Protein backbone atom coordinates (compact mmCIF):
# COMPACT_ATOMS: atom_id res chain seq x y z
CA UNK A 1 0.00 0.00 0.00
CA UNK A 2 1.54 3.41 -0.62
CA UNK A 3 0.64 5.49 1.75
CA UNK A 4 -2.39 4.30 3.88
CA UNK A 5 -2.14 3.86 7.86
CA UNK A 6 -0.14 0.87 9.31
CA UNK A 7 -3.45 -1.03 11.88
CA UNK A 8 -3.42 -4.10 13.39
CA UNK A 9 -5.74 -7.20 12.36
CA UNK A 10 -8.20 -6.34 14.77
CA UNK A 11 -9.07 -3.93 12.36
CA UNK A 12 -9.40 -6.15 8.97
CA UNK A 13 -10.16 -9.61 10.96
CA UNK A 14 -11.24 -11.00 7.53
CA UNK A 15 -7.87 -10.32 6.32
CA UNK A 16 -5.77 -13.85 5.53
CA UNK A 17 -1.76 -13.97 4.79
CA UNK A 18 -0.70 -16.56 2.30
CA UNK A 19 2.60 -17.46 2.01
CA UNK A 20 5.07 -20.80 0.20
CA UNK A 21 7.12 -22.98 1.08
CA UNK A 22 10.66 -22.95 -0.40
CA UNK A 23 13.01 -26.28 -0.52
CA UNK A 24 15.86 -24.56 1.39
CA UNK A 25 13.98 -23.47 4.62
CA UNK A 26 12.31 -20.12 3.80
CA UNK A 27 8.57 -19.42 3.52
CA UNK A 28 7.69 -16.11 1.51
CA UNK A 29 4.48 -13.89 1.19
CA UNK A 30 2.82 -14.57 -2.05
CA UNK A 31 -0.71 -12.36 -1.47
CA UNK A 32 -3.32 -11.53 0.56
CA UNK A 33 -6.78 -13.21 0.89
CA UNK A 34 -9.94 -12.75 2.67
CA UNK A 35 -12.41 -15.26 4.87
CA UNK A 36 -15.71 -15.19 3.57
CA UNK A 37 -16.99 -18.35 5.33
CA UNK A 38 -15.47 -20.59 8.02
CA UNK A 39 -13.74 -22.92 5.58
CA UNK A 40 -13.10 -20.23 2.64
CA UNK A 41 -10.71 -17.60 1.82
CA UNK A 42 -11.46 -15.66 -1.64
CA UNK A 43 -7.99 -14.21 -3.55
CA UNK A 44 -6.93 -13.88 -7.01
CA UNK A 45 -6.19 -16.95 -9.38
CA UNK A 46 -2.96 -14.86 -10.47
CA UNK A 47 -1.89 -15.56 -7.48
CA UNK A 48 -1.10 -19.27 -7.92
CA UNK A 49 -1.46 -19.73 -11.96
CA UNK A 50 2.01 -20.16 -11.93
CA UNK A 51 2.46 -22.26 -9.16
CA UNK A 52 -1.01 -24.46 -8.69
CA UNK A 53 0.82 -26.78 -5.93
CA UNK A 54 -1.67 -26.35 -3.17
CA UNK A 55 0.38 -28.48 -0.65
CA UNK A 56 3.28 -25.78 -0.83
CA UNK A 57 0.83 -23.21 0.34
CA UNK A 58 0.09 -21.74 3.80
CA UNK A 59 -2.73 -19.54 5.13
CA UNK A 60 -2.45 -17.80 8.35
CA UNK A 61 -5.45 -15.61 10.32
CA UNK A 62 -5.06 -13.39 12.71
CA UNK A 63 -1.77 -12.17 11.79
CA UNK A 64 -0.85 -8.45 12.49
CA UNK A 65 3.21 -8.93 10.93
CA UNK A 66 4.39 -10.63 8.08
CA UNK A 67 7.45 -12.33 9.63
CA UNK A 68 6.90 -12.31 13.48
CA UNK A 69 4.41 -13.78 15.21
CA UNK A 70 1.21 -12.13 16.42
CA UNK A 71 -0.38 -13.64 19.57
CA UNK A 72 -3.82 -15.34 18.55
CA UNK A 73 -3.00 -16.24 14.84
CA UNK A 74 -4.24 -20.00 13.11
CA UNK A 75 -2.24 -21.56 10.49
CA UNK A 76 -4.26 -23.41 7.92
CA UNK A 77 -2.99 -25.84 5.09
CA UNK A 78 -5.26 -25.11 1.82
CA UNK A 79 -7.30 -28.21 1.09
CA UNK A 80 -8.69 -27.68 -1.84
CA UNK A 81 -7.37 -24.87 -4.49
CA UNK A 82 -10.06 -23.71 -7.14
CA UNK A 83 -8.69 -21.16 -10.11
CA UNK A 84 -11.64 -19.85 -12.20
CA UNK A 85 -11.44 -21.37 -15.86
CA UNK A 86 -11.04 -18.94 -18.16
CA UNK A 87 -8.84 -16.76 -16.12
CA UNK A 88 -6.75 -14.56 -18.59
CA UNK A 89 -3.93 -12.46 -18.43
CA UNK A 90 -2.82 -10.10 -21.43
CA UNK A 91 -0.85 -6.91 -21.41
CA UNK A 92 -2.14 -5.45 -17.89
CA UNK A 93 -5.17 -7.04 -16.98
CA UNK A 94 -5.93 -10.57 -15.78
CA UNK A 95 -9.45 -11.50 -16.75
CA UNK A 96 -11.79 -13.51 -13.92
CA UNK A 97 -9.03 -13.08 -11.55
CA UNK A 98 -11.03 -14.96 -8.38
CA UNK A 99 -9.52 -18.11 -6.70
CA UNK A 100 -11.17 -20.34 -3.49
CA UNK A 101 -8.58 -21.76 -1.11
CA UNK A 102 -10.30 -24.06 1.27
CA UNK A 103 -8.39 -24.42 4.66
CA UNK A 104 -8.05 -27.31 6.94
CA UNK A 105 -5.72 -26.50 10.58
CA UNK A 106 -3.32 -29.60 11.59
CA UNK A 107 -5.84 -30.51 14.13
CA UNK A 108 -8.48 -30.68 10.76
CA UNK A 109 -10.26 -27.47 11.79
CA UNK A 110 -11.61 -24.66 9.39
CA UNK A 111 -11.17 -20.86 11.27
CA UNK A 112 -13.01 -19.96 15.15
CA UNK A 113 -14.02 -16.74 15.50
CA UNK A 114 -12.11 -14.03 17.50
CA UNK A 115 -11.51 -10.23 18.16
CA UNK A 116 -8.52 -10.70 15.78
CA UNK A 117 -10.72 -13.66 13.16
CA UNK A 118 -13.84 -12.88 11.44
CA UNK A 119 -15.27 -13.32 8.04
CA UNK A 120 -16.39 -10.13 5.95
CA UNK A 121 -20.08 -10.30 3.91
CA UNK A 122 -20.37 -10.49 0.30
CA UNK A 123 -22.94 -8.70 -1.94
CA UNK A 124 -26.21 -9.72 -2.91
CA UNK A 125 -26.08 -10.22 -6.88
CA UNK A 126 -24.58 -7.57 -9.15
CA UNK A 127 -25.36 -4.95 -6.04
CA UNK A 128 -22.20 -2.51 -5.76
CA UNK A 129 -22.16 0.89 -4.05
CA UNK A 130 -22.35 3.68 -6.17
CA UNK A 131 -18.98 5.66 -7.29
CA UNK A 132 -17.70 7.70 -5.47
CA UNK A 133 -18.12 5.54 -2.79
CA UNK A 134 -14.85 5.26 -0.13
CA UNK A 135 -13.57 1.55 0.58
CA UNK A 136 -10.70 0.41 2.36
CA UNK A 137 -8.02 -1.80 1.24
CA UNK A 138 -5.44 -3.46 3.57
CA UNK A 139 -2.43 -5.52 2.61
CA UNK A 140 1.40 -6.34 3.39
CA UNK A 141 2.24 -4.94 -0.41
CA UNK A 142 5.04 -2.65 -1.28
CA UNK A 143 5.36 0.60 -0.02
CA UNK A 144 7.29 2.89 -3.19
CA UNK A 145 7.21 1.10 -6.38
CA UNK A 146 10.91 0.96 -6.22
CA UNK A 147 11.14 -1.31 -2.85
CA UNK A 148 12.00 -5.08 -3.24
CA UNK A 149 11.08 -5.44 0.11
CA UNK A 150 7.70 -5.82 1.93
CA UNK A 151 6.38 -3.82 5.00
CA UNK A 152 6.58 -5.64 8.08
CA UNK A 153 3.19 -4.36 9.26
CA UNK A 154 0.13 -4.32 7.70
CA UNK A 155 -1.81 -1.47 6.14
CA UNK A 156 -4.79 0.09 5.29
CA UNK A 157 -5.92 3.15 3.29
CA UNK A 158 -9.06 4.12 1.89
CA UNK A 159 -9.70 4.95 -1.72
CA UNK A 160 -12.94 5.51 -3.82
CA UNK A 161 -14.51 3.79 -6.52
CA UNK A 162 -14.53 5.94 -9.84
CA UNK A 163 -17.17 4.70 -12.62
CA UNK A 164 -16.27 2.60 -15.54
CA UNK A 165 -16.80 5.65 -18.01
CA UNK A 166 -14.05 7.24 -16.37
CA UNK A 167 -11.70 3.93 -16.11
CA UNK A 168 -12.41 3.61 -20.08
CA UNK A 169 -11.61 6.64 -20.82
CA UNK A 170 -8.24 6.07 -23.64
CA UNK A 171 -5.97 7.78 -21.39
CA UNK A 172 -6.51 5.54 -18.15
CA UNK A 173 -7.10 1.98 -19.48
CA UNK A 174 -9.42 2.07 -22.44
CA UNK A 175 -10.81 -1.36 -23.48
CA UNK A 176 -8.85 -3.61 -20.97
CA UNK A 177 -11.22 -2.72 -17.92
CA UNK A 178 -14.33 -4.83 -18.37
CA UNK A 179 -17.94 -4.64 -16.53
CA UNK A 180 -15.96 -7.55 -14.47
CA UNK A 181 -14.31 -5.52 -12.78
CA UNK A 182 -13.83 -2.01 -10.57
CA UNK A 183 -11.82 0.89 -10.51
CA UNK A 184 -10.86 2.80 -7.71
CA UNK A 185 -8.35 5.65 -6.64
CA UNK A 186 -7.51 8.57 -4.34
CA UNK A 187 -8.53 11.54 -5.56
CA UNK A 188 -5.22 13.04 -5.10
CA UNK A 189 -3.93 9.64 -6.58
CA UNK A 190 -1.91 9.73 -3.40
CA UNK A 191 -2.60 6.21 -1.78
CA UNK A 192 -3.07 2.95 -3.51
CA UNK A 193 -2.52 -0.67 -3.59
CA UNK A 194 0.55 -2.16 -4.81
CA UNK A 195 2.65 -5.33 -5.52
CA UNK A 196 1.97 -7.70 -2.81
CA UNK A 197 -0.93 -6.12 -2.29
CA UNK A 198 -3.13 -8.77 -5.10
CA UNK A 199 -5.69 -11.01 -3.89
CA UNK A 200 -6.73 -8.44 -0.94
CA UNK A 201 -10.23 -7.41 0.10
CA UNK A 202 -11.86 -4.20 -1.29
CA UNK A 203 -13.88 -3.21 1.60
CA UNK A 204 -17.29 -1.17 0.84
CA UNK A 205 -20.06 -0.86 3.38
CA UNK A 206 -23.27 -1.77 1.69
CA UNK A 207 -26.51 -2.16 2.35
CA UNK A 208 -25.47 -1.61 6.31
CA UNK A 209 -22.67 -4.31 6.04
CA UNK A 210 -18.98 -4.04 5.15
CA UNK A 211 -19.09 -5.91 1.87
CA UNK A 212 -15.80 -7.70 0.28
CA UNK A 213 -16.87 -5.09 -3.57
CA UNK A 214 -13.82 -6.38 -4.63
CA UNK A 215 -10.15 -8.34 -4.93
CA UNK A 216 -7.42 -6.23 -5.36
CA UNK A 217 -6.09 -7.45 -9.26
CA UNK A 218 -4.02 -5.04 -11.15
CA UNK A 219 -3.00 -1.69 -12.27
CA UNK A 220 -0.34 0.49 -14.11
CA UNK A 221 2.28 1.49 -11.75
CA UNK A 222 1.01 2.18 -8.12
CA UNK A 223 -0.39 5.50 -6.74
CA UNK A 224 -0.35 6.81 -10.63
CA UNK A 225 -2.27 9.93 -11.93
CA UNK A 226 -4.82 8.51 -14.12
CA UNK A 227 -3.81 4.68 -13.69
CA UNK A 228 -6.42 3.58 -11.20
CA UNK A 229 -6.40 0.14 -9.25
CA UNK A 230 -8.68 -2.50 -10.51
CA UNK A 231 -10.15 -5.10 -8.84
CA UNK A 232 -12.42 -8.17 -9.87
CA UNK A 233 -15.99 -7.10 -9.52
CA UNK A 234 -17.45 -9.91 -6.78
CA UNK A 235 -21.17 -8.69 -7.41
CA UNK A 236 -20.75 -10.87 -10.84
CA UNK A 237 -19.22 -13.31 -9.53
CA UNK A 238 -21.53 -14.97 -6.94
CA UNK A 239 -22.89 -17.80 -8.84
CA UNK A 240 -19.55 -18.72 -9.51
CA UNK A 241 -18.84 -18.67 -5.46
CA UNK A 242 -21.78 -20.47 -4.61
CA UNK A 243 -20.93 -23.47 -7.25
CA UNK A 244 -17.78 -23.89 -5.14
CA UNK A 245 -18.97 -22.81 -1.80
CA UNK A 246 -21.80 -25.22 -0.89
CA UNK B 1 -18.75 -16.13 19.70
CA UNK B 2 -19.95 -17.24 16.20
CA UNK B 3 -19.00 -15.41 13.07
CA UNK B 4 -20.87 -12.48 12.19
CA UNK B 5 -19.80 -11.05 8.72
CA UNK B 6 -18.36 -7.35 8.62
CA UNK B 7 -18.01 -7.11 12.29
CA UNK B 8 -14.75 -5.61 13.56
CA UNK B 9 -15.39 -6.35 17.53
C1 LIG C 1 2.03 -13.40 -9.92
C2 LIG C 1 2.92 -13.66 -8.69
C3 LIG C 1 2.36 -14.84 -7.90
C4 LIG C 1 3.25 -15.16 -6.70
C5 LIG C 1 3.83 -13.89 -6.05
C6 LIG C 1 2.91 -12.69 -6.33
C7 LIG C 1 2.95 -12.38 -7.82
O1 LIG C 1 1.86 -11.56 -8.24
C8 LIG C 1 2.24 -10.35 -8.79
C9 LIG C 1 3.42 -10.12 -9.53
C10 LIG C 1 3.71 -8.86 -9.99
C11 LIG C 1 2.84 -7.81 -9.73
C12 LIG C 1 1.65 -7.99 -8.99
C13 LIG C 1 0.78 -6.91 -8.72
N1 LIG C 1 0.93 -5.74 -9.32
C14 LIG C 1 -0.06 -5.10 -8.73
C15 LIG C 1 -0.39 -3.79 -8.97
C16 LIG C 1 -1.48 -3.24 -8.24
C17 LIG C 1 -1.86 -1.89 -8.42
N2 LIG C 1 -3.07 -1.46 -8.23
N3 LIG C 1 -0.97 -1.01 -8.79
C18 LIG C 1 -2.14 -4.11 -7.31
F1 LIG C 1 -3.19 -3.68 -6.55
C19 LIG C 1 -1.77 -5.43 -7.12
C20 LIG C 1 -0.72 -5.86 -7.85
N4 LIG C 1 -0.18 -7.02 -7.85
C21 LIG C 1 1.38 -9.30 -8.53
O2 LIG C 1 0.26 -9.63 -7.81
Amino acid sequence: IIGGEFTTIENQPWFAAIYRRHRGGSVTYVCGGSLMSPCWVISATHCFIDYPKKEDYIVYLGRSRLNSNTQGEMKFEVENLILHKDYSADTLAHHNDIALLKIRSKEGRCAQPSRTIQTICLPSMYNDPQFGTSCEITGFGKEASTDYLYPEQLKMTVVKLISHRECQQPHYYGSEVTTKMLCAADPQWKTDACQGDSGGPLVCSLQGRMTLTGIVSWGRGCALKDKPGVYTRVSHFLPWIRSHTK
Amino acid sequence: LKFQCGQKT
